[PDB]
Parts: C-alpha cells; structure tokens; sequence
C-alpha cells in the first residue's frame, strides 16, 4: 500500500492598471 | 452489508421519531416526487441559500414514507443517506476504497429501486478523496441510481453548471428563503419540541417577536434559522437565571462577611444577625429546591406527555384498537389538566424564577448578538437620554441645532419610531472651519461607546480619484487585494452599530456620492466581491465647509431657514441633487462669541490639569487670564482654534520652559499669574 | 406536469376526510363501550368501501 | 419601431411623479426595480453624452458601463426617467430623438440597444408656475394645449412633438395631503404595533 | 520517448504523400534555408497573420527536404513540429511541464544535431508560469536546437520585444500575403487533389470566379484559406447532391402508398397506375445507378492520373530514364483526354445535376456563409424606385458611382464628395438612405454627424479625436469609431454652415488623402466610402425661385451664395452641389401616400383591410403640409391624427379584421367605417 | 452557518487595569521582583496612548513582563 502524497500546488494574483486624463 | 455499515437510514430515525416535525413546505416535497418519478433528469438536487432545511426536507419526505402521506408507488421504499467519511476511513490498502464503492454500487443494483439515496454536498460525489464522481458517474449516466441531491447555490454554478455533460439529470429543484408566517408556524411545533430540551415554557408574542426582529435586523443568517436559534439561545438564557439565584449570592456573600467578622471579633449581636440571615438564607434555599422540584414534576409529567403523543403514533402507524382509544381518551386529557395545575401552581410559587419566556428575554439575546440596544430600557437609558442632551452640552458649546438634531434621531432610533428603509441618522453637516464638527461626532463616539475614537473615521480627503472606491468598497475578485476586503465593508459588517463618519466630504471625487446613494436610499452596498452590507443599524454623519464664506458673511441679521435654504442652493451646485434630497437634514453651524470661547478655555483649561496631574502639578488659575486668552484666541474668521494655539503658546511656552529647569516644585499650586501682557507662573 | 398527475392517479382525499372519521368515531364507540356511533360508523364506512371500490 | 414610453409629466414636486412612475413599473414591469432614476438637472454640461451614454474614454462611467444606455444594457426591461428636462443641451434632444425615432441608440462603445421594450419619461417645471397658480377654476384640456404652448416657448416643436402624450399634474391640495399623511400615519401605527402601541 | 508523445514527423507524413505539394513562396523558403544554416542565432520565425499557411511554409519545405533540394547542412534531417499548449496543459503542480520540456531537451541532444525543430505559437511559451523561455535559452543559444517559429505581427511586438533572449535567439523571416493570381496558381494545383477527394470534377473559372467573391464578398479570411474552404465546402455539397433522389423519394412515396390502396381495395385502375410508376422510378433508379457508375470509373481514372503524377516524381527523384518519357507522354496526355471525355460525357448524362462545380454553387455557399454592373446601369431606376422627384441629383449621384465603379479619377480620393443645400424634409435624408441601399447594402447602415453642434476646437477635439494624455481619449474620434467599425458605408455631415471653418481642413485632407490620422495615431481610411454633407442656405433662393427656373443657373446662383459664404479650397474640392428644390405638392401628396402604403403593410401586419378617401388623403396631405420644414411635419402630423382616433375607435371595440374599412372623411378630419 | 459568532471586545482602560492587577500578582511570583501601582496605571495609560500596533491587555503585559 501506498500514501497519498503531498503537492506544490503553485497558484496565481493579477493587477488592474489605471490611466489617467487631463481636464484642459 | 455495506449499505448497513457505510450508509444511514434516515427513515429509521424516523420510525425511531428522532427527527424533526418538518412543518411546511408540502409544496416543494410535492414538487420532489414529481421529479421522482420522471424518466429523464431523474434525479433531482436541491438548490437554495444554506440553512433551509433541505436536508430537513428529504426527512419530511421520510416523514411522509413511514406515515404513508406519500403515493403508493413511494410507500415501502428506502431512504438511506449514504456517509462519505465512513467510505473514506478504512481503505488503508489500494483500491478499498474502489473495492467499498463497486460494493456499494453492486448492492444498489442489488435493491432494484427499492432504495432511495440523498447524498447533499454533491461536490463530495464529485470527489472524495477517479475517486468517486469517476465512479458513480456511470450510474448517474446510466439511470440505474435514483438519488437526491442537495447544495449551495454556489456549487451549483461551480461544480454543477460547468459539466454540462451532468445537465440532463438534474433540475432545478428550487428551494425558496421562506417567509415570515411560515417561520411562524414552524416555530410553533418546534416550541412544542424545544421545550423539552430547556425544561421551559414559551409564550407565543415572544415567538412572533422573534420572528419579527430576527427578519428585520440581521442579515447574515436568514428563516427560519436566525429566529429558531433566537429561541435555543433565549431558552438557554432562561435555563441559566434559573440554574442559579442572585439574592442567595447577595446574602451568602453577607453571611459570610459577618462571619469573618465575627469569628474576627472573638458587644457582639452578630451571632444573632448572622443566624437571622442563615435563617433567611436557608429559608430561600429551601424554597429555591421545592420551586426547583415544581419545575421537575412539570417537565417530566410534559415529557410524559410528549412520549404518550409519540407511542400514539407507534399504534396509528400498527393499528391496535383498545391501545389506541385507551392511550387517546386516558393519558392525553388526565396528564394535560394536571400539567396545567402544575402550570398555574408554578403561576402561584415562581417568584425569582420567571420560566417563560418574554419577548424581552429575545430582545436582550438579539442586543448583546448583534449589538444595536435591542434590549428594553432600563433606566439608566432614559437618564442617558437626560445625559445625551445634557452631555452634549458637557463637550460642546455653542451651536444648538445639531445638538437637537442628532439627539432627536438617536431618540427616533431608540423608540422603535425609526425607518428601516433607511440608516438611522442621514446627516450632513456644513458651515465654518474649526467650530466642532468632528468634535460633535467625536462626542457621540464618547457618548454611544464611552471611547472618543471607536468610531469609523473614513475620510474623504483621500478620495479625489475614481479609484479611490476601489479603497474603501473592496475589489473585485481575481485582483490584489480581493481577499483582504475593503474598509468600510469590514468595518460594518463586523459590528453594525457605529458612527461611520466621512470626514470633508466635498474634496472626494463625485463618483463616490452614487455609494452614497446606494447608502442614503438602502443601507445595503453591493460590495466588490459580490455580496452587502447592512447600514440600517448605524448612523452616517458628513462633514464639509462649503459654505463658509456666505455663512461668516450673513449668519448675522438672518434667519435661520433662510440661510438654510441659500446654502442648501450652494450645496445643490456642488453635489447630485439625486444625493442632497437623501438626507435627513443639512444642519448649519456658525461661528462662536466670546462666552463660548471662555467656555472652550474652561474646557481645555480642565483637560490641561488633567494633564498635568499626571506630571504631578496643579494649577489655579487667576480670573484676569481668562480675559486675555479671550482677547488673544479670538477671531470670528477662524473660529476656535486660535484658542488653542494661544493657550497652548501663552501657557505652555514659559510653563515647560521652568519644568525643563527643574524649577518648580511638586507640591505647590501653580498660581498662573499675569504680568500686564503675558502669564507668570508663581510658587508659593 | 404527467409525473404530477401521476400523483394525482396514486391519491384520492375525501378517502382520507372519511378514513379520519371513521377512525374518530371508531376510537368515541371503544370508548362509550347511547350510542348511535355503530349506525353513523356503519354508514360512513359503506360510503368509504364504495368510494374505494370505485376508486 | 418607436419606444413603448414617451412621456412628458409637467406639474410642481411631491406630486407621486416617482410614484407614478413606480407604479407603472408596479404593473407594466409588475416590480419595483424596474426603473433606472436619472435626472437630466446633471447634464447642462457639455459631456452629457459621454458620461450618460458612453464616451472615447479617460472618464469613469465606461467600466461602469454608463450612466443611462449601459444600465438599459443592464435593465433591458424598464422605465426611464427624465427629470429636469429644462436643464437641457443641445446633446440631450439629439439623443432623445434617436430615441423618439428609434428606440436602439448609438453609444460610444458601438452596441445599440433597443429601448421599445421599455418607457420614456420626462417631467419638468416651466410651465409648473402656472399649474400652481390657475389649475383652480380652470379646465385640463385647455391648461394643457397652453401649457404645450409653454413648451414649445422653452423648446423646439419638432421635439416635443414624437411625444406620445404631455400631461399636466395638478397641485394635490387637501385630501391627497389627508391620505398620503394617513399613510405614514398608519405605517407609523404599523412600526409601533411590532413595539405593541395603539 | 516524448518525440512519440509530442511531436509530428511530417517527413513521415509528405513522405507518405499525406501532405499539400504547397506553391510558390521560394525566396522566403530560401532565407529560412538561410536562416537555418548558420552557426549561431539558428531560429527562424514565421510573421504573418494565421491562414496564410506558414504551416504549410514549413510543410514546403519539408517537401524540398523529401525533394533533396536543399544545401549540404540539411541533407538528412528530420523535421518535427510541436505544440506549447501540448506542454502547458499537464501543469497541475509545479515541475511538471518543465520535466517534459527537459525531456524534450534530452530528446534534441540525443538526436544529436539531425532533427530540426518547428514550434508555433510563439507568444504562447511567453506565458505558462521562469517558465519557457528560459530553459529553451540555452540550446536556443548554443545551435543545439533549430527552432522555427509561427506568429502574428500583433503578437509579435507585445510578446517578443519583451525578452531579449526572446528576440535574438530567434530570427525575423516576414511572411507576406498571397496575390490573386498566386492563389489561381494554387489552386491549380489543388484542383486535382480535391477533385481526387470529393469524386467530382471542377468548373476552373468558377475557380478563378471564387477567388474573386472570396475577395470581394469576405473580409476576415485569406489566401488560401477562404478559397479551400469555399471549394471544398461546395464539392462536399456537389458530392452530397450527388450521393442522394428527390424525384425517386416522391416515386417511392407514391408506390407504396398507391400499393396499400391497392391492397386496401382488394374499378381498379391501379395495379395500371403502380405499374406505370413503379417503371418511372425504375426508369430513374437505372438512370442513377448508371450515373454513379460513371462517376465511379470517372474518379478510378482521376486517381490513376494523380497515381502516374506521384510515379513520375518519384521517377524524378530517383531516376528512371525511360519511364519518365513514358509515363509523360503516354499516360499524361490520354488519360487528359479521356477524363476529358468523361468530363463531357457526365455533362450529358447528369440530369436529376451536375458534379462540374459552379459558381452559383460559390454564391450558395458564400451567400449562406452577380448583377452588380448591370443593376448600376439602371440605377437612376434603383433610386426613383423609393424617392419622387429630383432627378437630375439622382443622374449625377449615378453618374458618380458609374465613374467610382468604373475607376477613372484618382482612386486615392475618396467616392461621393457631395454638398447638399435647400430645405429638408423633401427627403434627403430618405435619399442618403436609399442611396446606401440600393447602392451598397441599407438605409441607416451609415453614419449620421450632427454638425450642428461642434463650433469651438474642444468640439474639433470631439469630432477628430482626442489626443492622448487627456480626456476623450480611448474610443477615438466621434468620426473614427463610426467608419473604422463600418468599412463600407456614407458618412452625413448636418448643417456644416454651423461649423467653426477649421473642420473644412479635416475635410479638406479627407478629399486629398481619405486616410485620416486621428489622436489614436491610426488613420481610417474613407475612400471605400461616401462623404454627403448638406446644408440649407439657400433654401429660400429656391423655393422664391424655382418656378420655370432652370438646374444649371439656379445652382450657379446658389454656388454663389456658398462662395459667399464657405472657402474657395472648399468649394474648389467639391464634385458637385446639387440643388435640391422644393418638388410640389402633389410629389409630397405621394410620399404621404408612400407612408399610407407602410401604413397599410403595418395594419396588414395587424390583419386589417383598411381603405381611404382619396379626398381624406388630400386632407391628409393638407394638415401638416410646410414649406418650410418639407414632409417631416406632414408625416408626424398624419401620423398622430391617424394613430391616435383610429386605434381610438379599435380599442373602442369597433374595427373587426376582416371588414370594408374606408376612412372616410369628417368634416376636417377622418373616421372609419365597418362593412 | 455550522457557527455562532461571539464578538469578544477589545478591552477598555480600567478593566485592562483590573486585568492587570490579577497578572501583577502573577509576574510578582515569577520574575522576583515588585510592582508598584502607579506602574499599572502608566502601563494601562500608556500602552492606550502612543502605541497603535498591538491592543490591549496583550501590550501593557509586554510592558509590565518586559
Ligand atoms: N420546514 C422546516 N421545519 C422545521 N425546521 C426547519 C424547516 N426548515 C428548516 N428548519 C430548521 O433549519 C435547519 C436547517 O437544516 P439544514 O437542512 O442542514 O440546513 P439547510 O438550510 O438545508 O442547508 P445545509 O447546507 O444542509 S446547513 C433544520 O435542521 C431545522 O432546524
Ligand atoms: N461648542 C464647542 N465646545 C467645545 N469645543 C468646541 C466647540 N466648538 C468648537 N470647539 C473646538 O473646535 C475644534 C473643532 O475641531 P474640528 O471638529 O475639526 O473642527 P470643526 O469646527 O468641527 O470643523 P473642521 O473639520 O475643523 S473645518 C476643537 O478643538 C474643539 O475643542
Ligand atoms: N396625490 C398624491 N397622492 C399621494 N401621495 C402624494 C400625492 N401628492 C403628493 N404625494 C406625496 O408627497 C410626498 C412628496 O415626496 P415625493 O414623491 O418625492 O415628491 P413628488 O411625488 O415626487 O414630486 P417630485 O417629482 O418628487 S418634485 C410623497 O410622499 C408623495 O407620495
Ligand atoms: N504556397 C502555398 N501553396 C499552397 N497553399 C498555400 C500556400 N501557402 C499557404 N497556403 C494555404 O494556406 C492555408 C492556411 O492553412 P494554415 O497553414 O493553417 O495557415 P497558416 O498560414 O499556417 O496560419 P495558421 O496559424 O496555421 S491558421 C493552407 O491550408 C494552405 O493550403
């Protein structure tokens, strides 16, 4: 028999960005 | 075999009666047969918000199997739920648990429809531990099983939506949040259980008031489940005041007092206080064991009862004839008279011991659950009323409407006369700078929750981008800081009595003002993740110093509704008016004479000598100073904090000056002298 | 809608209204053994063996 | 291929405008958040078109969606509001006449959708004077042929003409006082019933 | 051996013949032969847009290597391609794409210099997790690997700009678009390949015919692609009209339901009947059975042809010496010539048909997913189908398009470039909508400007574009959007009198160049379509003045009055100011009864049959009438004096559909009648 | 749902004082030593004043065990 083995299990975030206008 | 060492009868435990009386929602098991006995998408799956009794109503299914309410093509069968757990433990080998499954597959084929599974959390079939969705995924894909399932409407997007290649087994067999009157009613027979279990007696405006305010102020848990566990709460709430007495506490902590002072003392009199008090002591006791004792006689002659109208179930289910009138006409009107004698004997003899439950009892369990003062008012509420007037004149002077504005809606909140349509109190303030407004909101802090700052202070001089609600709000999910939540949805979700306060509100940028419309029209905000948050239970004062010119202008020779309504127009320039008619009331300020500033002086006067107690000095001052901080820190342009800054200078300039000389002396009062244009500390 | 009708093949109700009477008034005659009981008893479970056996 | 709603409510405020307009929603729509409330008291600007409908971007309401054609998006089957149609521009009719005529509307981020699932309605207060001051002893036809007169002073014919229909709403003068104050006076009794007064 | 797990010997596979014997393309095959013989930097990769068969490059190129065409560094190798979503896909954990790609790099070394590498999908191994590039750098750098890439410009200059190894362990090699006459080429050489597939044989100008519409009539697909699915699509249609019949479906029918008749009635007539129909259809049976045998031997000849064709390149490459002149000159020419006979002999026998595609059957499937010229020889026709009056704009508009279509000014100026004057409601904007109808596609699928409006340079900013850094930036102009979303469409300029004089220089370089640089940076191009703009100065002129005055003068008067008002550039770039008069009552008469007649076709719609006075439509035409707005308050003013008393009388519960319905006249107004 | 939330407060001064006169007599057994009342007093006014990061009563203890 055999036991059930541990993981990595790499995982992932994000990012917004933000743009920017002049009033003139 | 398997079936009976990994799976569990739901309708023995209805035979046996453990289960709960499932009142209402007839239509739905209606609803679950008809799915039933369909060819294709056999099996059907519950699909509601959790905490609505699915599980409770596949068991008024079994319910309706063994007393036979079912059609006949249902009767006889088998409801065993199936426990995951019990599958995963013992499968130490390869394969067991492969080997139990196909076992348990095997003897399901076996049953041939005689059987009926339920297993919720259908993700846990999905995979437990290839595994078993892999598994049992031929016998849903081949119409052998005939199981019921039940979820989250979570997993009913995640894991059910998305195998499409499951769609054409399934329903949407969905359960609805139930209404008040049924809550009702199922209150009703759960009193009729619960009541075993606490030894207790609830009376039914109580149960009606739970359902009441159970619906109307929280909202994380929803009927029937918040105000049945109003009850099993409050009913614990009852059965410790009754598993212990106060009075024995007040005079044991007497006898034993004058005991130690007697037995200090060997004039004396005090053998006989003591003994008279042992007397009553004992005398109390004694009455506590036999009160004590009507309540056993009660509740197990109830219980007696109880039992009497579930064997009667046993013979309308086996049929006797003798036993059945026998049970009917002898045990259930002998033991329902003497139960009531019991009931008015104990209307007689419970003194200290009010066993039935008050809608009070609620009330005060829903106060200290959520936090807002649910509780009925003592009286030191209604000196604290006297005290928020007065208070509020203790730290602030000057400026009147605001002071009756917010004492009147704390008022209206109090009494039950508020609107829950609404947060409580919607105001905005206006005015000239620095003449207490965050003081005012401060002083309700220090009012509400005797802390000057326990109060949301989220400020709106941040907040001059369009991103800036992405600050306060929260994100949207896959992004940074999604997991962390905002402010202001952390800040009420926790505990949704507080001042949220928004500090210059005119410097954030006009996107924001459509969360204040969300807020000033509802109270609930649909945050970034998904889901909202009650406002209806705090009170959210704005501040800004719009303006300011036209009212050090012409808050002179004016009314006051008239200013009211000019800078009501200027307020219109600068906000939505879709915003500003969502208010409870603009309130204008103006700025201060000079007996407001003397009082300012005595204030921070006073806080000054606390201050210096604690260096370990102490000062009285002399009367001609207060004349001179009032020429100095004084201007109607500024307002009060020239007052501050002159006091501060003027004082505390030559002061710690001659403390950093090691000169003055604790012990001593500091006289603050005056010379002809400056402060003189003296020791003397 | 064929599974609730269905259901409704596998009911009737006034089966139920009369099976309740008569097991009410079957549990009154046990224990009043005046009467009259036996007569209305007698009548309503005709009607209850008639209605079921159109049934 | 003209929108269901085309609607000019003329009258004073208080009067159950928004109430009116809920109730259709109440029965037409047969619920109450069928309605998106936008004045156009906010769109005397020249980018009234922009952040109303959807722009070149740099602004804010473009992730949103937009302020009115977004929410449509959103709100396929609703009630459109439109007060303070005297706060207007010239970007306001133009929009509204595509809207007269066609009922799908061009937005900036190039998806029209149809608004002939739902209804349009405008109220202002120009003529509103003269409804406060002579709906007494005067008639309803003729008040309102004088006061689309009114209209036609402040606005262009040719607008206000793919109306269905311009109405006049009265001021409510005692018993509508006496019933909307009873209303609040009985859900007051309501609210003191679950305290347990009478 | 993850060479078997991932990736394709296509040497096997053209080896094997399996692959297109792909055409042409021999200077950019030759630099990626370049490309791949140096010692360093030895990745060539492919830019172009998909469907342009970069693939098929490489497959080209594989077949030269099959061919032996190649220098003396490549004689020997193996060509095999591979996939990155092949190795993404596996990544539950970490470490276990990047085994297979270590094991892949194993598997490279171990060959040991003989197995050149094809990779698409370029800016795919950009991203899967440090997670591609990275452990391919090495043998990308060290010649240990031949990597050859596929992608599209776009994702060129977002992805491989990015790393710098990324750039230079790998080689820019452009790949162009294919011509027309390249693509005939092609399929030329793919006609005998499909034709050996599908059974059929194929019409070669509705080859050169699908070329052409598969230019003209898609936008998104390209060479070769559009065209192979277009041939192929309609040979399979061919080849499925062909493997049916309908006739002998509607003869069986017939039969067995005249035999259980017959059988019933067991006066007959019927065993007679049956008999006649039961020889019809075998008449038709022997007729298809005898057709799919000459397909049959048709197809059996064409694949002995492509068979000796195989033979004689495989006598080519090895060298036989007489059996290239005999397989040449004796099988070629005969069995050219006896397909050709066959060719002929199914034109005569396919009657139920046909298996020659045509390019009726390249509209079918084109259509679903040719009188162009002449319908614009009649297209003044076209355009008084719709609009009364005003004929000789009509004539110039067409005379316009004749010359547009016909291709005789400068192509790089843009088609219609048309000032508009007098008063509207006439129509005119029923004239741009019709225009654009029957001229391209519809009535409002153009774009409308409300020029108008924009009078100050914050409105030029508006209208032209934003530029960047400020406020109305990310969807362009109002202008830029609407044409570069719509290819192919009119643009309308309102009221351009109303407009500041500096948006004239916007339409000034719209009538010089037609691209037109926005704030985006990106210039939308107008010479596929029409600029109308309109005005209404010299309304007035007109309707004073059209009374027994001509077309030519009464617009030099008017062409006076813009030059007093608009610039002399201006007006020096206009085609032509048309004059559009007044018509006449009676004209404005009959497009209100134009809108009867949509009225009509909407009560019909409803299902009611409704008629009119004739004096109730003059009154009709009388209520709104204006000179001075045109139709518009005629149309809205009989619209509402309609609308609202007729559907009045029928929500009255009166009109029954299915009754005599004549409106009749009031004494000012109209009521319905019931008979 | 499978829950009840018990909202434990954060402590206010002069309970945090109480608190820490029972720990008072605690740390006086362990670490040899005495303490003076005004020592509670400073550490409750202290640790509510200047300090921000920890709470009450875990940091007037990091103060009075310190
Ligand atoms: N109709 C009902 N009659 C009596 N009690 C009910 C009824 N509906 C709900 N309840 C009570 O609410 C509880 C909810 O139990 P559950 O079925 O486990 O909750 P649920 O709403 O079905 O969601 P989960 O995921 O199973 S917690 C029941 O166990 C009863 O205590
Ligand atoms: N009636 C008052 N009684 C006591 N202190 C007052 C009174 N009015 C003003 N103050 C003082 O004025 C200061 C007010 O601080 P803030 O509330 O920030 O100022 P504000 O006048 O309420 O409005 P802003 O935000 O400063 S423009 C405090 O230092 C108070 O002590
Ligand atoms: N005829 C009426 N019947 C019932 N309620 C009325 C009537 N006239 C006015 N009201 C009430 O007057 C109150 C004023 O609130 P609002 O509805 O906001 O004002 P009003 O209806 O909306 O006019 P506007 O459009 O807001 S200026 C509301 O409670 C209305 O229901
Ligand atoms: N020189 C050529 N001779 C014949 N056909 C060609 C030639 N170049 C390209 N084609 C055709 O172009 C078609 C496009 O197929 P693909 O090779 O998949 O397209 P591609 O150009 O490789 O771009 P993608 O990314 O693969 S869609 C192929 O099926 C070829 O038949």
């Amino acid at each position: 028999a055999a036991a059930a083995a541990a993981a990595a299990a790499a995982a992932a975030a994000a990012a917004a960005a933000a743009a920017a206008a002049a009033a003139a | 075999q398997a079936l009976k060492k990994y799976t569990i009868d739901l309708t023995e435990r209805a035979e046996q009666g453990k289960l709960d009386p499932v009142i209402g929602r007839d239509e739905e098991i209606r609803r679950t047969i008809q799915v039933l006995q369909r060819r294709t998408k056999n099996n059907p799956v519950l699909i509601g918000e959790p905490g609505v009794g699915k599980t409770a109503i596949v068991e008024g299914l079994a319910q309706r199997i063994i007393n036979g309410e079912v059609p006949e093509g249902l009767k006889g069968r088998r409801v065993l739920a199936l426990d995951m757990g019990a599958l995963v433990a013992g499968a130490k080998y390869r394969g067991e648990f492969e080997e139990r499954l196909k076992g348990v597959l095997n003897d399901l084929a076996k049953q041939e429809g005689n059987v009926i599974l339920f297993i919720d959390a259908l993700h846990t079939m999905v995979g437990a531990g290839m595994d078993a969705g892999n598994m049992l995924k031929p016998a849903l894909a081949r119409g052998e099983l005939h199981c019921v399932g039940a979820t989250t409407l979570d997993e009913y997007r995640q894991y059910i939506e998305k195998d499409a290649a499951l769609e054409r087994r399934f329903q949407k067999v969905f359960v609805a949040e139930p209404s008040v009157e049924d809550t009702i009613a199922i209150l009703r027979g759960l009193k009729e259980r619960y009541e075993l279990h606490h030894h207790v007696q609830i009376t039914d405006p109580a149960i009606v008031a739970a359902a009441t305010l159970s619906h109307r102020y929280i909202a994380d848990r929803q009927l029937p489940d918040k105000a049945i566990d109003l009850i099993d709460e409050a009913a614990s709430s009852i059965r410790m005041q009754i598993d212990s007495p106060e009075e024995l506490d007040r005079l044991d902590r007497r006898i034993i007092q004058l005991k130690l002072e007697q037995q200090a003392l060997m004039l004396d009199m005090l053998n006989e206080e003591l003994s008279d008090k042992e007397r009553q002591y004992s005398e109390l006791e004694e009455e506590w064991k036999a009160e004590k004792a009507s309540l056993s006689g009660t509740q197990t002659i109830k219980a007696e009862l109880e039992q009497a109208k579930i064997a009667i179930e046993q013979a309308r289910r086996v049929g006797d004839l003798a036993r059945m009138s026998e049970l009917q006409y002898g045990k259930i009107p002998e033991l329902e008279k003497q139960l009531e004698a019991a009931t008015q004997l104990e209307g007689k003899t419970m003194r200290l011991l009010r066993n039935k439950v008050t809608d009070a009892e609620i009330a005060e369990v829903l106060a200290r659950w959520t936090g807002i003062p649910v509780s009925r008012m003592m009286e030191s509420e209604r000196e604290k009323l006297l005290r928020m007037e007065q208070e509020l004149h203790h730290r602030v002077i000057g400026q009147n409407e605001a002071v009756d504005a917010v004492s009147n809606a704390i008022r209206r909140s109090r009494a039950g006369l508020a609107d829950p349509n609404r947060p409580i109190g919607s105001f905005l303030f206006l005015g000239p700078t620095g003449v207490g407004k965050t003081e005012l909101c401060k002083a309700l802090a220090n009012f509400m929750f005797d802390s000057d700052e326990a109060m949301v202070r989220i400020d709106m001089s941040e907040f001059m981008e369009k991103h800036s609600v992405s600050r306060l709000v929260g994100a949207p999910p896959g992004y940074v800081g999604y997991e962390e939540g905002g402010y202001l949805t952390e800040a009420v979700r926790r505990r949704p009595y507080s001042v949220i306060l928004l500090d210059a509100v005119e410097k954030a940028h006009p996107d924001v003002f459509n969360i204040l419309l969300q807020v000033l029209d509802d109270g609930r905000l649909t945050d970034g993740q998904g889901r909202t948050v009650d406002f209806r239970n705090t009170v959210v004062i704005m501040t800004s110093n719009l303006g300011s010119d036209l009212i050090q202008e012409r808050f002179g020779e004016l009314d006051y509704a008239h200013m009211k309504e000019l800078v009501l127009g200027v307020v219109s320039h600068n906000f939505r008016p879709e915003f500003i008619n969502r208010i409870d009331e603009v309130v204008v300020f103006h700025p201060l004479g000079e007996q407001h500033i003397a009082s300012i002086a005595q204030i921070q006067l006073k806080r000054l000598y606390k201050r210096l107690e604690e260096r370990g000095y102490e000062i009285h001052i002399s009367d001609e100073a207060l004349k001179l901080l009032s020429e100095n820190g004084y201007d109607p342009v500024y307002g009060a904090r020239p007052l501050k800054r002159a006091i501060q200078q003027q004082i505390e300039n030559p002061l710690a000056q001659q403390i950093l000389s090691g000169e003055l002396v604790p012990g001593k009062v500091i006289r603050l002298e005056v010379n002809e244009d400056r402060i003189v500390a003296v020791q003397h």
